[PDB]
């Protein structure tokens, strides 16, 4: 179902870009984990910047794992998720922590646990 | 209506047990060596082993089944037959166990599926 | 300006020792790589032929 | 070790090694643009050298 | 006084009284690219702050 | 056109370790590089489209003349479609001599109309 004519262009191109990032960063551990951060390029610490924060921002705290997390679940509607996914990566929430991503559902809650932890 | 604890101090020996068995009875083997049913044998076992309702008196039986890596190697054959039957593992390491944290329990490999139930609520908070 | 000449002298003489050591895991790797390959498949050869006749 | 933990080994090694090479070469050649400018600085220090010593002493 | 920001770290964690840096300098410097830390630093001098002159490379 | 198609991608495939010290114009080698990106954004392709023999014979040989080396890695689809649809505008004769002599029109012609449409093609 992952098609242009099936999703929306938008939702497409997203979800490519997406893809495309996290490809992007797969690649870069091997030489990070041998030559440190230092030596990227401002190219690639970005794209390691904001693929950090997408692959955190893929998790989702689930209704039926309460037991587990200590927190109610959420439910995210596809279009919230295509604009919070679009926002991240033009960068509008760059200077957010990596930590606030972590198991939140919709953007607002990230800016709204990052406003709790003091940013 | 009693509520039991039960160790067993190692099931890949049975797994081996069995195995010998199985062979000397000209029972064809499978992966390794092993029998066709070493699953059910362990899924046998250790489905006995559960909290009755309040009709059949509400006793308990509670298991700690144990198994032993190679070079801890978790994805392993029976380690990965075992792990796919019990409700959570705790997975001990060397490098852990030398680098001065003990009893040297992995998070991130170890998990509990009954968690948060099986707590004191000043626990859980 | 000396410092300079002898930082880029420094660097270069590293890096190529990196490579070389690195061109040396390779080959090591590859070795026990064959050798692992080659010992998987004549574990699952044999285990088919035990299993066969066996019947 | 298994074949896909070996493999990514050889993988990731290979990746580091030609990164080096690069920084191998890049380095060479800043070298000599390095050695060249350290040699275009030498008549000046020569002059005043000579000068400071015609003076001072 | 440190150039380069790797000593600039070595001597921040081992506390030490440094007063200068410039952490920042091309591949192939020019002369205006330390002009002004070479004169703070000979100035120091006759200022009367310190009385000995030492460098490292 | 094909040969010096192969030759691009594969200096370009050789030289990929150098696109990040390519930032600082270390050395003239990033021509090499310029050219690799725009054949390899070139080699895409979409769903269910495929491209006529001679269109692809003509695109090809705008990339290997130079003649995207001014254009952006990131117009490089977008011109080779705005492209098809000037050849099947004008360029109808090339297309026909290519079609019926399996051979590359005259070089001063197909010149003539590459630089034609890129005069109006615009760079976003």
């Amino acid at each position: 179902a992952l098609a242009p004519e099936i999703v929306g262009e938008e939702h497409y191109q997203v979800a490519r870009k997406v893809q495309q990032t996290l490809q992007r960063y797969k690649e870069l551990q091997d030489i990070i984990a041998i030559l440190g951060m230092d030596e990227l390029s401002d190219e690639d610490k970005l794209v390691v910047h904001r693929a950090r924060r997408i692959q955190f921002f893929l998790s989702q705290n689930f209704h039926v794992a309460e037991q587990f997390t200590g927190q109610p679940g959420s439910y995210v509607p596809v279009k919230e998720t295509v604009r919070g996914f679009k926002e991240i990566l033009e960068g509008k929430y760059d200077h957010l922590p990596e930590d606030a991503f972590r198991l939140v559902g919709r953007i607002e809650e990230v800016v709204e646990k990052a406003k709790a932890m003091g940013v | 209506g009693k509520h039991v604890l039960v160790v067993y101090d190692d099931l890949s020996k049975q797994a081996a047990a069995y195995r010998e068995l199985s062979l000397l009875l000209r029972r064809p083997p499978g992966r390794e060596a092993y029998p066709g049913d070493i699953f059910y044998l362990h899924s046998r076992l250790l489905e006995r082993a559960a909290k009755l309702s309040d009709a059949k008196g509400g006793g308990s039986l509670t298991a700690l089944p144990f198994v032993e890596t190679q070079a801890g190697d978790i994805s392993a054959y029976i380690p990965t037959n075992v792990i796919s039957i019990t409700d959570g593992q705790i997975f001990l390491q060397s490098d852990l166990f030398f680098s001065g944290v003990r009893p040297a329990i992995n998070a991130g490999l170890s998990v509990s599926r009954v968690g948060g139930a099986a707590q004191i609520k000043a626990m859980k908070k | 300006l000396d410092a300079k000449a002898s930082e880029h002298a420094a660097r270069m003489t590293a890096m190529k020792n990196a490579t070389d050591n690195a061109n040396e895991l390779i080959r090591t790797l590859t070795l026990s790589y064959n050798r692992a390959r080659q010992a998987a498949i004549t574990q699952e050869i044999t285990e088919i032929v035990a299993g066969a006749n066996a019947l | 070790a298994s074949l896909r933990d070996i493999k990514t080994r050889i993988n990731a090694t290979k990746k580091t090694s030609q990164i080096t090479k690069a920084m191998e070469m890049v380095s060479t050649s800043k070298l000599n643009r390095a050695e060249q400018n350290a040699k275009s600085f030498v008549p000046y220090m020569e002059k005043i050298q000579e000068v400071v010593a015609n003076v001072a002493l | 006084i440190v150039i380069g920001r790797v000593g600039l770290s070595f001597f921040r964690k081992r506390n030490m009284p440094v007063i200068l840096d410039i952490t920042r300098l091309p591949d192939q410097p020019s002369f205006a690219d330390i002009k002004e830390i070479a004169r703070k630093t000979v100035g120091l001098f006759a200022d009367g702050t310190f009385d000995e002159l030492y460098m490292y490379y | 056109v094909a040969g010096t198609l192969r030759l691009d991608l594969a200096a370009y495939r050789e030289l990929e370790a150098f696109a990040q010290f390519g930032s600082d114009l270390d050395k003239a080698t990033q021509a090499k590089l310029a050219r690799g990106a725009r054949t390899v954004e070139v080699l895409k392709q979409d769903l269910h489209q495929p491209i006529p023999v001679e269109k692809q014979v003509l695109i090809i040989y705008a990339l290997t003349r130079g003649f995207l080396d001014d254009i952006p890695v990131e117009d490089v689809r977008r011109f080779e479609k705005e492209f098809y649809l000037f050849l099947d505008q004008n360029g109808q004769h090339l297309l026909e001599h290519i079609r019926t002599t399996k051979d590359l029109p005259n070089e001063d012609d197909l010149n003539k109309a590459i630089e034609a449409f890129k005069k109006t093609f615009v760079v976003s």
